């Protein structure tokens, strides 16, 4: 997918950790020439980690808002059939196209878990993976030349990918994608349910407090397996207990067989 | 083209050739048939249907009887995906199987998989992962909006990266386990329906003697009573004959 | 035969050390050449007396103390073959690289009739006996026994008897050392050597230079912790001072600080922190 | 392929880029003058060179930067090789790779080699790994000659191991570098205010005032920190009250994960 | 491969180079000698020409040095594995060689084998930790006792060996799969007496010689020490330029054993009496 | 692969000369032989008799002696393979070969097979993250899935073996497939009874019988060594030239061989 | 005409 | 010591196997007499058996015991049992019954079960004797779980399986033991299957009313064992 994107959605989740970030990024995109007039080796990117269930790409979609720019299209791409780092070959021509159209939004995915922690697991010859990461550096090298590119990644939190990022000329900065409040996690469940017939005649706010440690990853999954049961029953209207305790309880606990209660 | 033969000549199974606790079948029967036959029930709510019945059940349990049951019922075409024909020493040539399979499969109709024992190939100088990567390339494309499913089984669910097992792959998963005595009773009726016995006795109290155990030993243990009857020359079976050996099958195991 | 895991060392590419680069040590340096340098030549006498040539040694003592200094001046005076090795190459990442090679190792010697070899250190290999807890370690002991039969299993005389360098000599898996497998074992001490410190402290001074405005053999009088590898290491550092100030040869006030410039760290709370 | 290590040398860069604690900076340069420019002196005395050295300084104080500058002084190939980076469950993979390290190394001299986080370097498993620690130390000065190729171990955990330090004749110049005072903190801004505009005054008095415990990396990050929101002023110079709006929180992350730093 | 195979270049040893060892030849030759010397004699009864045997005992013995001479005075072949060389850094190499092994001796009934060490094939346990080596101990034992081994046991006797006994798999031994075992102990004093007579055959019309006057003194385990002290005794004569030798110059050579006979330092821990 | 398989050379191991036991042995003939005598009887009450069995170990205590005796009796084929011989460098070679038996079992209705000491195949389902050795784990799955994919059981018979079970063999076996998990171990008398019930055939005991005390005092041992006990008397005969058959020197072998393998004997504590 | 070989291997690592 | 999920206890699905190792003994309930019989180590050389702790023990004038399993955990019970005996004769002025102390010690083997840091016994015991001022025999059997029963014959020890069923081919309810010579023939015709040696490896004892205790020599045994060593012939 490649486009000058649309409007950023409602900020919502994590937002107090986010307003301080477009601060960090648009200025590299806005009058970094003035920074280059001020004469600084201002960065070409940073990193935003945290567990998924977040809306990471929305912030990527928020990237080109204050300055129009185009997205990225690559996902575990370098895992090829051939000897080559064919992606890494493409990374040159692709980062060359990030060199094209200086207003540009660059976000690869799973930098960690495409790049292991310390790549002790694999043999000496990794298929040029340090070479690919050498491309990333040698492409970050070309990216360090200019202010055209602006780069970021996302994966498991930290200490799961390569430790190269410590140099400020390389990456220089890290943010996390923490666990948010849930009133927006309430709204998104309508968005998950937006493609499905249902109602909302529930007090799911006390509910939203009751659960925790069930990520948007989880909560992007919940919405369907209790739509089936009320259909399996035959109902159509959405409802609290059949979905809330019907999903939140069935996660790990079930088979209520307790006697000494009352 | 080693497994280039869809199905056998005669599957001999029924959904009532099983005790199987009656509950693990419904959603399994629901996912496989209701999108298949009644998508108006899907659009009755306007749903996002699943694509796979993820599963784990210890072997020696009638999931596989249950697996061979949907074969004989639906009458559609069928497969068998196992490391023998799948996994081959020639690197990359192993993935000719998956491609000719699925690229064919999208063409065909009701050619749903039973690619069981993927715990063989799907486990974490070894090239197995790249075949597992060859899979997921095929699935994210067609995954929704089709009569087709991805329903198989295993022995070791914690023996595979769930990087493949994201929610769009096998959502409404499956779990098996041993029965109650009543589940152990209704299954016992099945293999009891062949021989001569002391008709009209209290079979159910033997299903009291089904602690944590498989049905497979029960379809066994009746024959040892007949073997016990053979040595006893009992032309027709009794109660104590079932006892005289079932007391020994577990104690010899214990 | 190629057997590209160790090549003939010292055909033309060799170190350049001498016997006389050592100080004394003749309390051990005599016996070793009393069973090394002569069997090159007077083999007939060993046929006149001695059913076999006494050979096979285990040189030990604390490490960084003087063992490997002596190992190789002989290499300068063999007129015969000689091989080195890293003494833990045998711990290969996979299996079998040793047992495929060690059988090809002595294959190098038997063709290179006569020769000698040596080893860096075997502290990891010394293992008397375990109960089989895992294959993670059992690939050690199987190498050790295979080494032994490769030494005097069947091939008796035409082979070369060999050395054993280490960092300790009590962990050594016994049944290795034997009156027949080795027939010799030697070391050298660490305590004060009034006879040897008095000369080794300036045997290198011949190799070094000095313009005495006074007498500089007086730190030798100051006996507290007479060691063996420091005692040349100091002037290996002390000489870097006259040069640090363009002075052309050092003075005796330059080195006494250089002695203590190697601070002996007698005071360290890491010692005070543990027991109390 | 260890090009990935040994390929950060060619562009000549000044040794001037760090003031630091100059007397130590006077130490390692003068002692490594000798092989290159005035090797006559070792001959006129007939004394062996320094068979490699090490150092110590706590984290994030230009240590690798210090090393990475020296190779460009003279034309070595500055490698980069983390200790923990060469760590594999495979037994010989530890001790096999190191031998190939020196191999390519001696294949190319006069050059240079480097390590940093080696501080990690009766039980069952441990009885094999000490051999690695027993191997490489042997491979320094065990049997072979070493012409024009050297090494530094530059850690942040100076309780590394007794035996490598127990006999400091193998290694020498077991140096230390502590953290700055105002004496140090002040002049470091001069390079960090080099390529940037500024008003002109004795503004750095706050530098000696605070920052008693920071290192060079963050003050550099503090410089750019000020310049970011200094463009709201947007002036053609920069004011020292600007940085003051962020010097706090940088310490609050310097607060985060308090770790001690002893020297040995 | 035939490098492991027997030799047209036999060693030159003998079972009368071997003083002190007097009884064991009578106790172990016959299974290797007699019914194969006379199967019709044995078949007069024909009880079972058993499978191989085993020998246990410490070092210092020359169990090896015994096994070098037995390959002289044979009427049969004597192959050698150069113990533990059979294994390689793979899987398939194991069983094929063992398959190749038996057949290499099927073609030679009057012919036998040699192990020295079975410390490396002992005490198989597995819960994920183990190794392919355990796989090979089975198939050899399988092809030892199976439809195709007794035809070897018709043709064959064999032997195993080691220096540490009880650290292996008992599931190996079905006694009958190994029908006899024996101790090679350390010697007696007077057993040590005739030893030095063997190796010091270097005196030169000398006198005042009391060969008994050394096992007079010893409390060791090895017989090889008789050589270790003898071999370096002549070294004294070798250095002092006089080929001759005597008792006392030969006696203080035990001073080398003054370490061995006294290297075992002792603890002062009177925790318990 | 086929070469080793067809071992049609049964020894003179004489089924029913062996004096071990009955119930086990009817249990197999009932499992195997009688089904090949009048299997209409199974058709009378409608029985699918079992798909082979599995004995246990207790080594040197009668693992196999019946088996080649059955081969002496087999009246059918008989097969024999080894997993270590089955396996190779390359991937799936042996697994590609393992399939090729069942068609060669499809050779016959009289289709039966012994298997040789599985302890290096299908031992236990360690994750085997440590490289290489997953081949074994990749092979067992090629069998058990081949075993019961869709099979009328085609007289696809089997009898297995090992020396220790709980050391391995967690999940491979399942009832019906192998309903009979069965035993062999020491009898506690009957080694006295029928072993020399056999060995009285040749020997003479040229002075007496003495057998009323050449007997077992509940002595923990394995009667397999009795075929030593017969031996060394003849040897000790010929350690002193007795061409006849004695009972006196026969004493030593238990006093000699049974005495080596000592036990703790800590029963000065349960009195 | 061949490059399609691949042989397994044996290791033993500390747990 | 807790509950498994299989309704069992770890430590006590174990303990009662301990008694299944050691010696083997038994008694019976004759027509008008009661007897015991137990085991000894023959071949125990350089020893005089007069003073070794007999597997038999006495508790009162008119009651006895025969333990098995351990020996240490046996000695303790006799003591605190003896207390209850020669205390129960005091407060109430009447001697004991049989069931009373059995009911007592049936309780102590769980007072030493359900508490912190207390093992149960490696012991199982039984008793025998006539109540005072009565005639009917009484014998009771015990094991660490506390459940006290009344077996007409009870054996605990080695090879005891067939011994536990050997009697059932021998005993008859409506054909009880006539007299001592047969009832002791019964007492020995059981135990001898595990003896596998002469008379020296056993010890026996008997009860009759009003505290008529006897213990029988090794030689008295060699009178009767011969009669079936003579009748183990035809
Ligand atoms: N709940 C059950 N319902 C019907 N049959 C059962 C049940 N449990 C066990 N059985 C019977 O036990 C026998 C063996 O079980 P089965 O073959 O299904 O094991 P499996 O699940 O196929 O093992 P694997 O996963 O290794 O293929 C079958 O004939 C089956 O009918
Ligand atoms: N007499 C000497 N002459 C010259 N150098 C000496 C002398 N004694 C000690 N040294 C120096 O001390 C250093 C360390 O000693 P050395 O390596 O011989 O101890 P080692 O026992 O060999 O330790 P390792 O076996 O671990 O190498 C050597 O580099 C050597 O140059
Ligand atoms: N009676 C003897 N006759 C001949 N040689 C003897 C005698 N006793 C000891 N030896 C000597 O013992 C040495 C080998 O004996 P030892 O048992 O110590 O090792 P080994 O048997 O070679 O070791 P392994 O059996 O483990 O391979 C030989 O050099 C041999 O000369
Ligand atoms: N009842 C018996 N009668 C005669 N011999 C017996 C008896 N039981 C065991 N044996 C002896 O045990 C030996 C082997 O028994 P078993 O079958 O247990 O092991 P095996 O099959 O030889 O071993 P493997 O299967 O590992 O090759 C034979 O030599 C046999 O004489
Ligand atoms: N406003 C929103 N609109 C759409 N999706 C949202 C929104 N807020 C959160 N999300 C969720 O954020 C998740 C994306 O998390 P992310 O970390 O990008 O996943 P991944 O790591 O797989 O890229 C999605 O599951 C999505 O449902
Ligand atoms: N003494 C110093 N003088 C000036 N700047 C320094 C000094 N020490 C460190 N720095 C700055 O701090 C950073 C240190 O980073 P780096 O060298 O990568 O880590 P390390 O110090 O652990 O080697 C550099 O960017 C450098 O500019």
């Amino acid at each position: 997918d490649e486009k000058p994107t649309e409007t950023y959605s409602d900020v919502g989740g994590l937002d107090k950790q986010i307003e301080e970030l477009v601060e960090a990024i648009v200025l590299p995109m806005k009058r970094a020439d003035k920074f280059k007039d001020m004469g600084i080796r201002a960065p070409k990117g940073a990193l935003m980690y945290g567990p998924p269930g977040t809306g990471k790409t929305l912030l990527a979609r928020a990237c080109a808002a204050q300055t129009n720019a185009t997205f990225l299209k690559l996902a575990a791409p370098q895992l090829v059939q051939m000897y080559i780092g064919e992606g890494a070959k493409l990374v040159r021509d692709a980062f060359a196209l990030a060199k094209e159209k200086a207003p540009t939004i660059i976000f690869i995915d799973e930098l960690d878990a495409i790049g292991t922690k310390r790549f002790d697991s694999e043999k000496s010859g990794d298929r040029e993976v340090q070479r690919t990461m050498l491309e990333l550096l040698n492409q970050l090298d070309g990216f360090s030349s200019d202010d055209r590119v602006k780069v970021l990644a996302a994966t498991n939190r930290v200490d799961v990918l390569d430790p190269a990022l410590l140099r400020s000329g390389r990456l220089d900065r890290k943010i996390e994608f923490p666990l948010p409040s849930e009133d927006s996690r309430a709204q998104i469940l309508q968005i998950h349910s937006r493609k499905m017939t249902t109602d909302d005649d529930i007090n799911w706010q006390e509910l939203a407090r009751s659960t925790d440690e069930f990520n948007g990853a989880q909560l992007k999954a919940v919405t369907v397996e209790a739509g089936m049961i009320a259909l399996r029953n035959g109902q159509s209207s959405v409802k609290h207990e059949d979905f809330v305790e019907g999903i939140s309880e069935v996660q790990a606990r079930k088979s209520k067989s307790v006697s000494f209660y009352a | 083209s080693v497994t280039m033969m869809t199905v056998e000549e005669k599957p001999d199974v029924t959904y009532s050739d099983v005790g199987g606790c009656k509950d693990q079948i419904e959603k399994l029967r629901e996912v496989v048939e209701l999108p298949l036959l009644s998508p108006e029930r899907f659009a009755t709510l306007g749903i996002d249907p699943p694509k796979g019945i993820l599963l784990y059940g210890p072997p020696g349990t009638g999931k596989t009887l249950c697996a061979r049951a949907v074969a004989n019922r639906t009458d559609a075409t069928f497969i068998r995906v196992i490391g023998s024909e799948l996994v081959q020493k020639y690197v990359g040539e192993g993935a000719r199987m998956v491609r000719e399979l699925f690229e064919m499969a999208r063409t065909k109709k009701a050619c749903i998989i039973f690619f069981d024992e993927i715990d063989a190939v799907g486990g974490a100088d070894n090239e197995v992962q790249r075949t597992m990567l060859e899979l997921i390339t095929q699935l994210d494309g067609f995954d929704p909006r089709g009569n087709i499913k991805v329903m198989f089984a295993t022995n070791r669910p914690n023996t595979l990266d769930p990087a493949l097992l994201r929610p769009g792959r096998i959502d409404r998963k499956v779990e098996f386990s041993l029965p109650d005595l009543e589940g152990r009773a209704n299954i016992f009726r099945i293999h009891s329906k062949s021989m001569s016995v002391e008709r009209g006795i209290r079979w159910e109290l033997i299903s009291r003697l089904c602690p944590n155990s498989t049905g497979a030993e029960l379809r066994s243990v009746c024959t040892e009573a007949g073997m016990f009857a053979i040595r006893a020359r009992r032309k027709v079976a009794t109660e104590k004959d079932f006892l005289k050996a079932v007391d020994k099958v577990i104690s010899g195991y214990k | 035969d190629s057997d590209s895991s160790i090549s003939v060392m010292g055909e033309n590419e060799k170190p350049d050390v001498t016997y006389a680069d050592v100080g004394g040590l003749d309390m051990q340096k005599q016996e070793i050449r009393e069973a090394v340098e002569l069997p090159l030549v007077q083999a007939d006498l060993y046929e006149q007396i001695g059913i076999d040539p006494p050979r096979g040694v285990l040189l030990y003592g604390p490490p960084g103390t003087g063992k490997t200094m002596l190992v190789k001046a002989v290499a300068n005076s063999t007129k015969a073959a000689f091989i080195r090795v890293n003494g833990s190459e045998f711990v290969h990442k996979y299996l079998g690289e040793g047992p495929r090679m060690v059988r090809d190792v002595f294959r190098l010697a038997r063709e290179n009739a006569p020769s000698i070899i040596f080893i860096d250190e075997v502290d990891s290999i010394a293992t008397k006996r375990f109960d089989a807890q895992t294959g993670s370690d059992r690939e050690v002991q199987r190498i050790l026994i295979e080494l032994l039969t490769q030494m005097d299993g069947f091939d008796q005389s035409t082979n070369v008897k060999v050395i054993m360098a280490t960092n300790r000599a009590d962990t050594l898996d016994p049944a290795l050392l034997r009156p027949g497998r080795l027939d010799r074992k030697i070391e050298f001490p660490s305590l004060r050597d009034r006879r040897e410190r008095r000369l080794i402290f300036g045997t290198i001074a011949s190799k070094m230079s000095l313009a005495p405005e006074a007498d500089l053999d007086s730190l030798i009088i100051r006996n507290d912790s007479l060691s063996g590898a420091v005692i040349a290491a100091i002037m290996q550092e002390a000489g870097l001072r006259a040069v640090r100030k363009n002075r052309y040869v050092i003075l005796q006030s330059d080195l006494e600080e250089a002695y203590a410039t190697q601070v002996k760290t007698d005071n360290t709370v890491d010692k005070f922190d543990f027991y109390k | 392929l260890v090009y990935n290590m040994t390929s950060f040398e060619q562009g000549e860069i000044t040794f001037d880029g760090i003031g630091g604690l100059t007397e130590q900076i006077r130490e390692l340069r003068e002692v490594i003058e000798l092989p290159l420019k005035n090797p006559e002196i070792f001959q006129r005395v007939g004394i062996k060179p320094p068979k490699g050295v090490l150092l110590y300084g706590p984290p994030g104080t230009g240590k690798t930067l210090l090393a990475k500058a020296v190779a460009a002084t003279i034309g070595a190939n500055f490698i980069f090789s983390p200790a923990s980076g060469i760590v594999d469950k495979y037994i010989g993979e530890s001790a096999r790779i190191i031998r190939e390290m020196f191999a390519y190394a001696k294949e190319h001299e006069p050059c240079i080699i480097f390590m940093d986080e080696v501080d990690a370097i009766g039980t069952s498993a441990d009885r094999e790994i000490q051999r690695t620690l027993m191997e490489l130390l042997t491979q320094m000065d065990g049997f072979d000659n070493l012409g024009q190729t050297k090494i530094i171990m530059a850690t942040n955990r100076p309780d590394t191991l007794d035996p490598a330090l127990l006999r400091p004749g193998r290694l020498d110049r077991k140096v230390e570098i502590p953290l700055p005072n105002e004496a140090g903190r002040l002049e470091i801004f001069k390079i960090h205010t080099a390529k940037v505009k500024k008003t002109g005054e004795f503004d750095f008095e706050a530098a000696v005032k605070m920052s008693d415990g920071f290192n060079g990396a963050d003050i550099r990050n503090c410089a750019t920190e000020a310049g970011f929101f200094a463009i709201r002023d947007d002036r053609d110079h920069i004011n020292p009250d600007d940085l003051m709006k962020a010097v706090r929180k940088v310490a609050e992350v310097k607060k985060l994960e308090g770790t001690i730093e002893y020297q040995k | 491969l035939v490098s492991l195979m027997m030799v047209e270049k036999v060693p030159d040893s003998t079972y009368d180079m071997v003083g002190g060892l007097t009884k064991q030849i009578k106790e172990i030759k016959e299974v290797i000698e007699l019914p194969v010397k006379h199967p019709e004699l044995f078949e007069s009864l024909g009880i079972a020409q058993p499978k191989g045997v085993i020998l246990y005992g410490p070092p210092g013995t020359g169990k090896t040095l015994l096994a070098r001479a037995v390959a002289h005075h044979t009427d049969c072949k004597f192959i050698r594995v150069s113990g533990a060389e059979l294994v390689q850094k793979y899987i398939g190499e194991g069983s094929r060689m063992v398959r190749e092994l038996f057949v290499m001796a099927r073609e030679h009934a009057p012919s036998i084998i040699f192990m020295d060490e079975i410390d490396s094939i002992g005490s198989t346990r597995v819960e994920g930790s183990g190794g392919g080596d355990s796989e090979v101990q089975r198939t050899m034992l399988e092809l030892l006792n199976q439809l195709d081994g007794f035809e070897t046991s018709k043709n064959i006797k064999i032997i195993m060996a080691t220096n540490r006994l009880d650290i292996l798999d008992p599931a190996l031994l079905r006694p009958g799969r190994i029908d006899r075992k024996i101790e090679f102990p350390p010697p007696s004093v007077a057993a040590r007496a005739e030893i030095l007579r063997i190796h010091s055959r270097k005196m030169n019309l000398t006198r005042g010689i009391n060969l008994r006057k050394v096992a007079e003194k010893m409390n060791g385990c090895s017989g090889a020490d008789v050589k270790g002290v003898c071999t370096e005794a002549g070294m004294y004569a070798l250095r002092e330029r006089r080929i001759h030798v005597t008792q006392e110059d030969f006696e203080l050579a035990v001073g080398k054993v003054m370490n061995k006979n006294q290297e075992t330092a002792i603890s002062v821990a009177k925790l318990f009496k | 692969m086929v070469s080793v398989m067809k071992m049609d050379k049964s020894p003179t191991e004489s089924y029913s000369d062996i004096g071990g036991l009955e119930s086990q042995i009817q249990e197999i003939k009932e499992s195997v032989e009688l089904p090949l005598t009048h299997p209409e009887l199974y058709e009378e009450m409608g029985i699918k008799p079992p798909k082979g069995v599995i004995l246990y170990g207790a080594p040197g205590t009668g693992k196999t002696l019946l088996a080649k005796a059955v081969a002496n009796q087999t009246s059918a084929t008989f097969l024999r393979i080894v997993g270590s011989e089955l396996i190779q460098k390359y991937l799936g070679d042996g697994p590609r070969l393992c399939r090729q038996i069942f068609k060669v079992a499809g050779e016959n209705a009289p289709s039966i097979v012994f298997i040789d000491e599985i302890d290096a195949i299908g031992t236990k389902r360690y994750d085997s993250n440590s490289g290489g050795e997953r081949e074994i784990q990749r092979t067992m799955l090629e069998l058990l899935n081949q075993l019961d994919g869709f099979d009328d059981r085609g007289d696809v018979k089997v009898i297995m073996a090992t020396n220790k079970i709980e050391t391995l063999d967690p999940a491979l076996i399942r009832p019906g497939r192998i309903d009979r998990k069965i035993l062999f171990e020491n009898p506690d008398l009957s080694t006295k009874k029928k072993i020399l019930g056999i060995h009285t055939s040749k020997m003479n005991l040229s002075e007496d019988v003495n057998l009323e005390t050449l007997v077992t005092t509940k002595d923990d041992l394995s009667g397999a060594d009795i075929q030593a006990m017969c031996t060394e008397a003849g040897l000790l005969a010929l350690r002193e030239r007795r061409m006849q058959v004695t009972a006196e020197d026969f004493k030593q072998a238990k006093e000699r061989v049974m005495k080596n393998k000592v036990e703790e004997n800590l029963e000065g504590l349960y009195l | 005409n061949e490059n399609v070989s691949a042989r397994l291997g044996g290791a033993s690592i500390a747990v | 010591s807790i509950f498994s999920p299989d309704g069992h206890i770890f430590q006590v699905e174990y303990a009662l196997e301990a008694v299944k190792r050691g010696t083997c003994a038994v008694g019976v309930k004759g027509k008008n007499c009661v007897v015991l019989g137990c085991e000894r180590r023959s071949t125990l050389k350089l020893q005089d058996t007069r003073i070794t702790p007999s597997k038999v023990s006495k508790i009162d004038s008119h009651v006895v015991l025969s333990f098995s399993g351990l020996n240490a955990d046996s000695r303790i019970l006799i003591e605190k049992a003896r207390v209850e005996a020669q205390s129960h004769r005091l407060t109430l002025e009447d001697p004991v019954t049989v069931e009373y102390l059995t009911r007592y010690v049936a309780g102590v083997q769980q007072r030493y079960t359900q508490s912190g840091g207390v093992r149960p016994f490696g012991v199982s015991t039984l008793i025998a004797g006539f109540d005072p001022r009565d005639d009917e025999p009484k014998l009771y059997q015990t094991e660490p779980s506390g459940i006290y029963s009344s077996w007409s014959a009870q054996t605990i020890g080695r090879n005891s399986k067939t011994v536990r069923e050997f009697l059932e081919k021998n005993y008859d309810r409506k054909e009880p033991p006539a007299t001592v010579e047969e009832c002791v023939k019964l007492t020995v015709r059981s135990l001898l299957e595990v003896v596998q040696t002469g008379a020296k490896n056993i010890e026996i004892t008997v009860v009759k009313p009003d505290s008529d205790i006897v213990a029988l020599s090794s030689e008295e045994i060699n009178q009767y064992v011969t009669q079936i060593e003579q009748e183990k012939q035809e």
